[PDB]
């Protein structure tokens, strides 16, 4: 209730939260932290959508890229309304899986000499098709 | 003073586009007030229902045929206020329209929706009507709370919580994703009044689309 | 299950098992690969389900596949497919190698950079 | 005001303002020099006296100087000296650098 969510990252599992604390009586003399929340995937690969990728143990946090505004907003100027682009900065990689989002793959199937490829589910549920 | 029966706006593309006629008793002529803001042009709006105010200027007369007259009175409304029956007006006097400029007015087109993919309707895909185009909702997030807000505004009645197994008898879309993220925690009346992250953007596919099935 | 610390000690082969468990009916079809190639089907085992002690209702069965001690130290990957009706793509795969399946250490390398950046 | 750090990020040059107000009447000289020596008039744009809408008779103005991002990295200082009648010594400066500001901490937990 005293936190206010940042952002929610999902694929770099990025979480940031701010907050102010009263700290002694002095308006002026109030600190300001900054919390972030990583979790790594110790078992994950390169490219979560193809299984024979090799290893991946090298993670790259850019805090920049990462608090980036990039939705045009509306506002008003009593004689119209205008569309406003929040940010100018705006292939990323995920390194973890979405809950929300689905992953399948395409394998060979041998069977009495016809080969029949069929659409895979890397993730154990996911979602259903 | 007259009273305005209505307004029309006439000379334009369909009835929520043109210029401004305000019906004087019997004959009705074209009004041209000074401070002309969005807070006026939102009442002529709110007059026709066709939706939101979203721009208003006044055009050079180059031989358009401006042949109706004039009004003699100001319309200074708060736009938060009723009907132009509700708002002062000056009393009569001489007219603010000093240069020979004809009043615009653009509104927007109203909402609707519909279960495509179902019979007898109340179960189908979700198509939404925004900018004359029909277009699919993402299901990244649809709780519970968010199918019974459609559900009644086509009066289909209390959701029957069909699941996904019934939810494959529609299949995906075509058309743009025009909603995504769309959160309704109360009844409300409509779906645009819930909280939404934009008309346009959205990171979905065809495959992951809404369906809505009702009692019926 | 990845083959066991001291059977790679006397570098003659390798075992690797599939074990698919909590299932009915009694029908099901495990298919073993590597890298993408369809492997003969001599080189693995199958056996017929029977059922669990434990769940009445609920069988299980387990495919064993044999590799080369070098091939399986070189860091080849394998794969194990299974196909059934309960499924609702009605078919998984899963993958395991050297590096993933009780390893022997674990490398990690971190970099945070921009800490000090705009956020709004 | 130290310069702004997304426009360093980015990494061309960066922005250093030097607001003056509260001074009465319209009569004011801002230099700006660099390790005791001044620095050339053709290295900041001046403002002009003007007056403040919300307490009558006072003026303000600034100035702006343009600094490479490597000679700001290389911790190089900058003053922005100013001259006023109605000051004891008619001198007043205030200095800033990279290092002003505000010692930070970091809170580090690895959970292995
Ligand atoms: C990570 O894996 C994906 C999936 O194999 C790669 O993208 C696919 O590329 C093939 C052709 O090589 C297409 O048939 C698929 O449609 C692509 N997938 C999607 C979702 O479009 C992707 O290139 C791989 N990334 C890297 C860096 O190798
Ligand atoms: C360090 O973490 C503890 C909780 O683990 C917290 O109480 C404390 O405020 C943190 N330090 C700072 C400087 O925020
Ligand atoms: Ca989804
Ligand atoms: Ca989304």
């Amino acid at each position: 209730d005293e936190r206010i969510v940042l952002v929610d990252n999902k694929c770099k599992c990025a979480r940031i939260t701010s907050r102010i604390i009263r700290s002694s009586e002095d308006p002026n003399e109030d600190i300001v932290e900054r919390n972030i929340r990583i979790i790594v995937p110790l078992n994950n690969r390169e490219n979560i959508s193809d299984p024979t990728s090799p290893l991946r143990t090298r993670f790259v946090y850019h805090l920049s890229d990462l608090c980036k505004k990039c939705d045009p907003t509306e506002v008003e100027l009593d004689n119209q309304i205008v569309t406003a682009t929040q940010s100018n900065i705006c292939t990323e990689t995920c390194y973890t899986y979405d809950r929300n989002k689905c992953y399948t793959a395409v394998v060979p199937l041998v069977y009495g000499g016809e080969t029949k490829m069929v659409e895979t589910a890397l993730t154990p549920d996911a979602c259903y098709p | 003073s007259p009273v305005p029966e209505g307004v029309r706006l006439a000379d334009g593309p369909g009835h929520c586009k043109g210029r401004v006629e305000v019906k004087h008793q019997n004959q009705w002529y074209t009004v041209c007030q000074t401070g002309w803001s969005l807070r006026a042009a939102k009442v002529v709006c709110r007059q026709l229902g066709c939706g939101r105010a979203v721009l208003t200027q006044k055009r050079c007369n180059k031989h358009a045929y401006g042949r109706k007259p004039i009004w003699l009175s100001q319309m200074s409304c708060s736009g938060r206020e009723a009907t132009l029956q509700d708002c002062p007006s000056g009393p009569w006097g001489k007219n603010t329209c000093n240069h020979d400029e004809d009043t615009w007015v653009e509104c927007e087109d109203p909402f609707d929706l519909r279960l495509v993919g179902g019979d007898n309707l109340c179960s189908g895909r979700l198509e939404v009507l925004h900018k004359g185009v029909w277009g699919s909702v993402c299901d990244d997030n649809w709780g519970e709370k968010e199918d019974q807000v459609v559900c009644k505004q086509l009066g289909c009645g209390k959701s029957l919580s069909p699941s996904f197994r019934d939810r494959k008898c529609y299949g995906p879309g075509v058309g743009r994703i025009w909603l995504d993220n769309v959160r309704c925690s109360g009844e409300e009346q409509s779906l645009e009044q819930c909280q939404h992250r934009f008309w346009g953007f959205h990171d979905c596919t065809h495959q992951e689309d809404v369906a809505v099935i009702c009692s019926g | 299950l990845p083959p066991a610390r001291e059977q790679l000690n006397l570098r003659e082969s390798a075992t690797i098992t599939c074990l698919v468990t909590g299932f009915s009916p009694a029908d099901v079809f495990v298919q073993w690969m590597q890298r993408g190639q369809p492997l003969s089907p001599e080189k693995y085992v199958t056996s017929a389900p029977m059922p669990e002690p434990q769940a009445p209702g609920r069988y299980f069965a387990h495919s064993i596949l044999t590799v080369s001690e070098e091939e399986w130290n070189t860091g080849e990957t394998y794969t194990c497919v299974v196909a059934h009706e309960a499924l609702p793509n009605r078919v998984t795969e899963r993958t395991v190698d050297k590096s993933t399946g009780k390893p022997t250490l674990y490398n990690v390398s971190l970099v945070m950079s921009d800490t000090a950046g705009t956020c709004y």
